[PDB]
């Protein structure tokens, strides 16, 4: 409410909003859960955040780990630039992660294996760098995945969750080997 | 021109001049330096003084202007004046009444010597530039001083007892300030000519002391955010001439003082965020309260009817307590009643018939109590509300036709009650409506075709409900909408084959009602569209391949009549509890399909 | 600029 309120603020301050798409984000409100493109549970804690496709510019903030409820977090096809936010791997109940479609650079931080209940991770159509953490092949629940289109490079893991993804997962990377890529590796 | 004309170009020379704020200055045609902009002379052509506000002027502050005999006022104000002060700035400058030096780029401390070098000032402010170390003590030895100002800078230590040696004080202002864990000293008790006192964030302990009984002439009392203990003192009724006291923020507790009734001169008082308890006086008689705020304490018992006694109160948020009761009957009748916010109390009765008496009311909002019987006809006719919040009440019977219709009202939420009836064609004029939330409550008959035309619409959220009919296809018309939430009703027919003006929905959940027909294939082109369910219907036909599109984090398609093949995406084992009840579906291995 | 928070109630609401 209070805490989580200030997170998004903190984020709304930080991104460009051209269409204005965060005009209610007041501040001023004991809480987020009337704010449009969020969504709380009944105990008046953040559980969704749905902002894709809204012409949002800037980065993320590392104080989006404080939404501790936070089930889907939707930030695709938007313009959004610099690195995925180490510490969205402290948002513990996660079960989508859609950055897709944006300009995110660096790595994918080692810190999302600690997503224990993720499903969905979305991260394709960006500038991604690094290797696959092997952490993520350790979250059970993982069963959709889509790296393609980054600059990924290095071994692409096939055990645990992994051993369900197809190619189309990890198509027009860098230099990505291993078994599910055509290429051995080095 | 004299040397006032010299000593004022010296002076520009030393600060750096983007917006050429000064083009008058240092641009000649024989112009005296009284009609240059921001100087001002006496009958003599003497500079009296110089205000450079809001110029955009950078550099260190320029002592030279002192050098001018006659100066009295000087006001830097807004500006980046940087680096810091010093004992030689201001040598020269013993003629000064006025200094305003705020809204600056200033660091370092504030001399020591500046008493001494500026024994006639009556007006010091320094506020919100980047000052540091403690308020010299020196201070004390200021004989005329009215006013300081040191608001918004990262000094440090304590705040001076010595200035309450400075009994010349009208408005003392320390807030926000990087002050260490300290009790307000006594002895600014003191300065009894205060009006202001303003010692917001700065980061002040215990008690409120009995010496700022003598503050007798105060008119604002801020002393919010800190960490002020204790009772409220009884001896603020003492306060003859008080309009504002500001006490949010603190770990006060005991009761209000039930003194405070006879306050006669009191506009705005808040004491919420704190640990009050017991009850809010009664035998009120606060002819002049325009503002009441003592939310998120724990205080109990009810509102007393004398509140009605304040005649221009706009003002009164009780939220987050433990108040009991029925609300004055005539609240609002006589008052200009604009911000009611009464949440999360256990408030019971009927809603006031004239809380909207004056026409002013623009937030109504009640969430959480147990406020029960209905919303009366008169509040149909309160065009100025833009937030109603009614959830999570005992109200009941049907809403007036009117209240639909209101031209202002953004948010309108009503769930979780008992409200009957259908949602009339007045609707059309509530032109601002962003977010309907009608929820858990006893509607019925048809969505009404008229919520299509009002374009700014970007929630309706009324599952739980009795509505029948069709969907109206006019809701496809609302490019904005991002939440359609119609779950758990007795709706029927299809839903509108063509949906791409829906290019901001994200959620759309119609489960649970009786819908029939095939899922539109343009459900699958719908831009942003990551919630969809569909469940528990009769809903027939094939699954449409244009589905595969979305990106989905739910999809239910459950318990409808659906058959023929799963689309070979969805047909993986992942998604297999998306489409249970649908006896007819079948997995298609290329040939042979199998029903799964 | 430094935006000090004004001596005013606060807006807090909801
Ligand atoms: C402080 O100074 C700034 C800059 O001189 C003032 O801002 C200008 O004045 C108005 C403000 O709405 C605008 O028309 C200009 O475009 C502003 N210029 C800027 C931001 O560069 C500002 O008004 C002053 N503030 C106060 C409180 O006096
Ligand atoms: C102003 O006061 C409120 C209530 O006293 C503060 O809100 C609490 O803050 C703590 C953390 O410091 C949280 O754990 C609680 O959940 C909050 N309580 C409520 C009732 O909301 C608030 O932080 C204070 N604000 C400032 C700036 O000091
Ligand atoms: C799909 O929706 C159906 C309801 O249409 C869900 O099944 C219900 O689950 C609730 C528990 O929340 C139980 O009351 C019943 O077992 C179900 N209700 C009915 C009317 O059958 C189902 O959980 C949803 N499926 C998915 C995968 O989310
Ligand atoms: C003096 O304080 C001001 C405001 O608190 C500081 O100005 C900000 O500095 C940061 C970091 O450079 C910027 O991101 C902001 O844009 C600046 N402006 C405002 C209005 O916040 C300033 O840095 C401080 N200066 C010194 C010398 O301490
Ligand atoms: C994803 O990236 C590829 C390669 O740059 C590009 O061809 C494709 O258009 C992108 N997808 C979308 C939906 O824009
Ligand atoms: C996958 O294999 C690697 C290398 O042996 C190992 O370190 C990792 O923990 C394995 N993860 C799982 C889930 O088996
Ligand atoms: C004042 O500001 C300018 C940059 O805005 C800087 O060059 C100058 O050195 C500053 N003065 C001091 C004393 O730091
Ligand atoms: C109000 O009542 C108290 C004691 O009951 C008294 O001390 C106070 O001075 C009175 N104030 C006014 C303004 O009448």
């Amino acid at each position: 409410a209070n805490l989580e309120g200030d997170a998004l603020h903190t984020l709304r301050v930080t991104l460009v909003d051209p269409n204005n798409v965060l005009q209610s984000w007041d501040p001023t409100l004991v809480n987020p859960c009337t704010w449009f493109h969020v969504t709380c549970n009944n105990e008046n804690s953040v559980i969704r955040v749905d902002l894709g496709n809204a012409e949002l510019s800037g980065h993320l903030v590392p104080e989006l780990g404080v939404l501790k409820n936070l089930q889907y977090l939707e930030l695709y096809s938007n313009n959004i630039t610099g690195p995925i936010p180490s510490n969205l791997g402290d948002l513990t109940n996660l079960v989508s992660l859609d950055l897709y479609l944006n300009s995110f650079s660096g790595p994918i931080p080692e810190s999302l294996g600690k997503l224990s209940k993720l499903r969905f991770l979305r991260l394709n159509n960006n500038s991604l760098t690094g290797s696959i953490p092997m952490s993520l092949t350790q979250i059970t629940t993982l069963q959709v995945l889509d790296l393609s289109n980054n600059r990924l490079s290095g071994s692409v893991p096939d055990n645990g969750s992994f051993s369900l993804f197809t190619p189309i997962s990890f198509a027009n990377n860098l230099d990505l080997c291993g078994p599910v890529t055509s290429h051995p590796c080095p | 021109l004299n040397q006032d004309a010299t000593i004022l170009r010296q002076a520009k020379l030393g600060l750096s001049d983007p917006a050429q704020s000064l083009s008058s200055w240092s641009d000649n045609n024989d112009v005296t330096p009284c009609k240059w902009l921001g100087v001002s002379c006496d009958a003599t052509s003497n500079v009296v003084s110089v205000d450079l506000s809001s110029f955009m002027l950078v550099g260190p502050f320029p002592s030279i202007l002192c050098h001018l005999p006659s100066l009295h006022s000087l006001s830097l104000y807004n500006n980046s004046i940087n680096g810091s002060l010093s004992a030689d700035d201001f040598d020269t400058c013993h003629n000064l009444i006025s200094l305003d030096l705020s809204e600056n780029l200033l660091v370092g401390s504030i001399p020591k010597s500046l008493p001494f070098n500026l024994p006639n000032l009556k007006f010091l402010e320094i506020s919100g530039n980047n000052l540091s170390d403690t308020i010299p003590s020196s201070f004390g030895e200021f004989r005329k001083l009215e006013s300081l100002n040191l608001a918004g800078n990262f000094l440090s230590g304590t705040i001076p007892a010595s200035l309450g040696n400075v009994t010349t004080l009208k408005e003392l202002k320390l807030a926000y300030n990087l002050f260490s864990p300290s009790q307000i000293p006594s002895q600014l008790g003191n300065l009894t000519e205060l009006q202001v006192l303003w010692l917001a964030g700065c980061n002040l302990v215990g008690p409120i002391p009995p010496s700022l009984s003598r503050l007798t002439s105060l008119v604002n009392l801020d002393l919010t955010f800190n960490q002020l203990t204790g009772s409220i003192p009884s001896w603020i009724t003492q306060l003859k001439t008080v309009e504002q006291i500001e006490l949010f923020n603190n770990s006060f507790s005991g009761e209000l003082p039930e003194s405070m009734g006879n306050m006669t001169t009191l506009k705005r008082f808040d004491a919420s965020m704190n640990k009050l308890t017991g009850k809010i006086p009664d035998n009120l008689n606060l002819l002049n309260l325009e503002s009441l705020n003592l939310f998120e304490n724990m205080l109990e018992g009810p509102l007393p009817e004398s509140i009605t006694r304040s005649k221009t109160l706009s003002e009164l948020k009780l939220f987050n307590n433990r108040l009991t009761g029925v609300l004055p009957s005539q609240l609002g009748a006589n008052s200009p009643l604009q911000y009611v916010d009464l949440s999360y109390n256990r408030f019971s009765g009927e809603i006031p018939a004239n809380v909207c008496g004056e026409g002013k009311l623009e937030y109504l909002i009640l969430i959480d109590n147990s406020f029960s019987g209905e919303i009366s006809n008169n509040l149909g006719k309160c065009k100025s509300l833009t937030r109603v919040r009614l959830s999570n009440n005992k109200l009941s019977g049907q809403i007036p036709h009117g209240f639909w219709g209101l031209p202002r009202l953004s948010l309108l939420e009503l769930s979780d009650n008992s409200f009957t009836g259908s949602i009339p064609k007045t609707i059309i004029g509530a032109k601002n409506l962003s977010n309907l939330r009608i929820s858990k409550n006893r509607f019925s008959g048809s969505i009404p075709n008229e919520i299509g035309s009002l374009n700014g619409i970007i929630e309706i959220s009324g599952a739980e409900n009795d509505f029948s009919g069709e969907i109206p296809e006019s809701l496809v018309k609302l490019k904005q909408l991002s939440r359609l939430d119609l779950s758990k009703n007795q709706l029927s027919g299809e839903i509108p084959r063509e949906l791409r003006g829906w290019k901001n929905l994200n959620e759309l959940n119609l489960a649970n009602n009786h819908l029939s027909g095939e899922i539109p294939k343009e459900v699958g082109i719908l831009p942003v569209l990551n919630y969809l369910d569909l469940s528990s219907n009769q809903f027939s036909g094939e699954i449409p391949l244009e589905l595969q599109n979305l990106k989905l984090n739910v999809l239910n398609l459950s318990y409808n009549h659906l058959s023929g093949k799963i689309p070979p995406l969805y047909a993986n084992k992942i998604y297999a509890h998306d489409f249970i009840g649908n006896p007819g579906l079948c997995v298609d291995l290329d040939g042979l399909c199998r029903k799964i | 600029y430094v935006p000090i928070p004004p001596s005013a109630p606060s807006k807090r609401h909801n």
